[PDB]
RNA sequence: GCGACACACGUGCUACAAUGCCCACUACAAAGCGAUGCCACCCGGCAACGGGGAGCUAAUCGCAAAAAGGUGGGCCCAGUUCGGAUUGGGGUCUGCAACCCGACCCCAUGAAGCCGGAAUCGCUAGUAAUCGCGGAUCAGCCAUGCCGCGGUGAAUACGU
RNA sequence: UCCUAAAAGGUAACGGAGGCGCCCAAAGGUCCCCUCAGGCGGGACGGAAAUCCGCCGGAGAGCGCAAGGGUAGAAGGGGGC
């Protein structure tokens, strides 16, 4: 688990393998490769260990990643379900939160269909 | 015996701090480290590929000591367990090897743990011994991501000559054990 | 692709502009 | 000990990413690691990597104090 | 959400009853039809009855529920499930 | 599955089951009934029961009218049975020459 | 409240990828709409947008960019640089007011889905398929709808 | 094998309860080494119960199999020849 607590896929480009980190999309990928001046097309299996610790230190010290990101999102839902707001109720029962239709579809929040 | 940073740190900085903090009358009365037994509970290699020599090889690389096998004292239905079936590993580390492994554990292993927030303070025996667990073996430096096939944690039991959990926690935290509370 | 908000093709489908489809 | 069954322990250099070198003994004389106890956030005081925020919710809004009173 | 260029919206007539209770001393129960009004820090501690089309649900305002609206805590649908 | 519709009327889940049990008579032929839709209503004369079912060998359309609600359901089943019994045997007629 | 959600049916949108996805550059339409309207152009911002401000009762000026396509570069068969659902946080605008219950922008999350059972729909030439644009209603918009417009442009008909 | 059986042995009933018609090539000989069940506490997946550590624990475990007797100062667990 080199960076940043997970292992990034080698033989892939660094701007791509960095997305395999819970908290880094294509945006924060092109960001960490300019702040360190590291060629985004170069493969992970071809990185310099000097370029590793530089990209490591910048990424791990700029955005919350991995378990620390999962804690606040869980805590943000935790307070939503504790205060008792309408969005908290949708998380407690498990229904959609963002004004979506529930008569049909809505299958991602409910899961596969339950026959009756 | 070999000259080690952790054993020297014990004899130099941990002994007098302990004697001062507790007021021991005799040199032997001070808490000392007795042994460190590591045990891979395994049991996943009952049937299937019972060839667990990859795990024993990993333990022999991490500790520098070849482990021994542990088998079942009885047959168990629900666990799919026949009596006398090899189900685990156990290596007993003492003296210089104990110091070496504890050095590498405190300086490299415990840091590299995913979402590490310290060692559980209430994990003490009551008699003055400590225990902990590990979810992976990639935590140790001698184990890389290539030579591994499956994730397998382990149990670590540190046995101390201390009599209370107080003196034991003193000795262990002084030696550098990071406690979350 | 036409449903992906973070792409050129996706904002043509929607009819809006942004960083991925400037004007 | 039993000869021929134990990997030999030899003087070992354990190099960390932050530049920390550790003189020890192991089966591989050189081992590089991503993190060590001298640079982990939980060890080095309270080096909260990115998030030393302060929650910051909820009274930390204060945008703004313009409603009449 | 509402624009930062515009202000934090309270129905004025509701904020009046808030400040009148902060001077002489909190608190007395307030009935309101202001689901649109945003909770303000000066509302923390009081007990506001929010109307949900039928009932006036008593809702105690705390420290963690300041950035929300009053209508989020007096829901409008009685739903116990199916079956 | 099976769908029932009460047009400008109000029926109970008990009555909805009776319609489901009367449609078991079509299961006799051991052929696939594809989304049998049932429509009930109230004329001035009496109740009316419609049904539009698809089978792998065609579709079934019928109508039953009677003063008694369940009796119109019966007539609908009688007329559905007949159509079903024809769609499963009309091919067997011209096997020779 | 008409926006409910143990479920069921119809119509659609977007997909399951290399005859493809993404980035940069560059060509070719028609029909409409536009005076607290359409906004050129400048500037702030990653952006939505905001602040300036010329023109146009409009074959004059504006919406406006057409998209597929063309050129170049990347991706290399993976639940992936396919797919963009769901959720966390931060903003913009309309509007008295976006909690229930608006659209949009941005960071993060990155699901089902590997071409679909029984059954069934459309289409005979500029047609199907695929690609984009405008308008009514309209403060805004849940429009993937409807009514129109063109771009590329097939297969097949022995026979009843 | 136990009870009935009346503290030596023996003792009947269509009296009360159970087992046998096998097995083991080590489950045999010998030398050397080791000590249980259980309870409490601690320990990744791991649980009432898998394996690990500590403390208490004379035998309640074990001894192929019914029952009784015997048994760790071994008849129990392991190895050598
Ligand atoms: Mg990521
Ligand atoms: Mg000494
Ligand atoms: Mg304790
Ligand atoms: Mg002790
Ligand atoms: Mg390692
Ligand atoms: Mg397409
Ligand atoms: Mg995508
Ligand atoms: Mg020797
Ligand atoms: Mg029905
Ligand atoms: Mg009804
Ligand atoms: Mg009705
Ligand atoms: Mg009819
Ligand atoms: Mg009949
Ligand atoms: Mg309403
Ligand atoms: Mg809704
Ligand atoms: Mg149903
Ligand atoms: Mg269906
Ligand atoms: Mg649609
Ligand atoms: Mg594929
Ligand atoms: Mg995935
Ligand atoms: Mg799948
Ligand atoms: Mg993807
Ligand atoms: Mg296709
Ligand atoms: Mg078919
Ligand atoms: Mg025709
Ligand atoms: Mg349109
Ligand atoms: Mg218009
Ligand atoms: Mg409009
Ligand atoms: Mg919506
Ligand atoms: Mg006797
Ligand atoms: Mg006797
Ligand atoms: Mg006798
Ligand atoms: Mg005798
Ligand atoms: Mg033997
Ligand atoms: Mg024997
Ligand atoms: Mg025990
Ligand atoms: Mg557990
Ligand atoms: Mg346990
Ligand atoms: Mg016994
Ligand atoms: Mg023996
Ligand atoms: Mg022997
Ligand atoms: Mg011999
Ligand atoms: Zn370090």
């Amino acid at each position: 688990a080199r960076i940043a607590g997970v292992e990034i896929p080698r033989n892939k480009r660094v701007d791509v393998a960095l997305t395999y980190i819970y908290g880094i999309g294509k945006a924060r990928a092109k960001e960490a490769l300019e702040k360190t001046g590291i060629n985004p097309a170069t493969r992970v299996k071809d990185l310099t260990e000097a370029e590793v610790v530089r990209l490591r230190e910048y990424v791990e010290n700029t955005w919350k990643l991995e378990g620390e990101l999962r804690a606040e999102v869980a805590a943000n839902i935790k307070r939503l379900m504790d205060i008792g707001c309408y969005r908290g109720l949708r998380h407690r029962r498990g229904l959609p939160v963002r004004g979506q239709r529930t008569r049909t579809n809505a299958r991602t929040r409910k899961g596969p269909r339950k026959t009756v | 015996p070999l000259d080690l940073a952790l054993k020297r740190k014990y004899y130099e900085e941990v002994r007098p701090e302990l004697i001062r903090r507790f007021g021991y009358q005799n040199v032997w009365e001070v808490p000392r480290l007795e042994k460190v037994v590591i045990n891979q509970g395994l049991g996943e290699a009952k049937e299937d590929a019972r060839i667990l020599e990859k795990a024993a090889q990993e333990l022999a690389l991490i500790t520098g000591q070849k482990p021994a096998v542990t088998r079942a004292k009885k047959s168990i239905s629900n666990f799919k367990l026949r009596k006398g079936m090899p189900i685990g590993l156990r290596v007993t580390l003492r003296r210089d090897r104990m110091w070496i492994f504890l050095e590498k554990l405190l300086n490299v292993a415990l840091p590299r743990i995913r979402d590490f927030r310290g060692l559980n303070p209430n994990s003490f025996d009551g008699r003055g011994n400590y225990n902990l667990g590990l979810r992976e073996q990639l935590i140790f430096p001698e184990i890389t991501y290539d030579m591994v096939d499956a994730l397998r944690g382990m149990d670590i039991a540190v046995v101390t000559t201390a009599e209370t959990d107080e003196e034991a926690r003193a000795l262990l935290e002084l030696l550098g054990f990071p406690f979350r509370k | 692709g036409k449903g992906d908000r973070r792409t050129r093709r996706g904002k043509i489908w929607r009819g809006t502009y942004g960083k991925y489809r400037p004007r | 000990m039993k000869e021929g069954i134990h990997p030999k322990l030899v003087p070992a250099r354990i190099i960390c990413g932050c530049g920390n070198v550790i003189e020890t003994y192991s089966t591989k004389p050189e081992i590089y690691v991503e993190v060590c106890s001298k640079c982990h956030p939980f060890y080095t005081g309270q080096q909260r990597f990115v998030d030393t925020e302060g929650r910051v919710e909820r009274f930390q809004r204060r945008y703004g104090d313009s409603y009449r009173k | 959400p509402r624009s930062l260029k515009k202000g934090v919206f309270v129905d004025d007539h509701l904020l009046e009853k808030v400040l009148e209770l902060n001077a002489k001393g909190e608190k007395r129960l307030i009935k309101t039809w202001s689901r649109r009004s945003t909770i303000v820090p000066e509302m923390v501690g009081h007990t506001i009855a929010v109307y949900n089309g039928k009932q006036h649900v008593p809702v105690y305002i705390t420290e963690n529920m300041v950035g929300h609206k009053l209508g989020e805590f007096a829901p409008t649908r009685t739903y116990r499930g199916h079956g | 599955t099976m769908n029932i519709t009460s047009k400008q009327m109000e029926i109970t889940p008990a009555i909805r089951q009776h319609v489901a049990d009367r449609l078991a008579k079509l299961e006799k032929w051991q052929t696939h009934l594809i989304n049998p839709h049932i429509i009930l209503s109230k004329e001035p004369q009496g109740f009316v029961a419609d049904a539009t079912i698809n089978t792998p060998n065609g579709v079934l359309v019928a109508s039953g009218k009677h003063e008694d609600m369940y009796t119109a359901i019966n007539e609908l089943i009688n007329k559905l049975e007949r159509q079903l019994n024809k769609l499963q045997h009309k091919g067997e007629a011209r096997r020779a020459a």
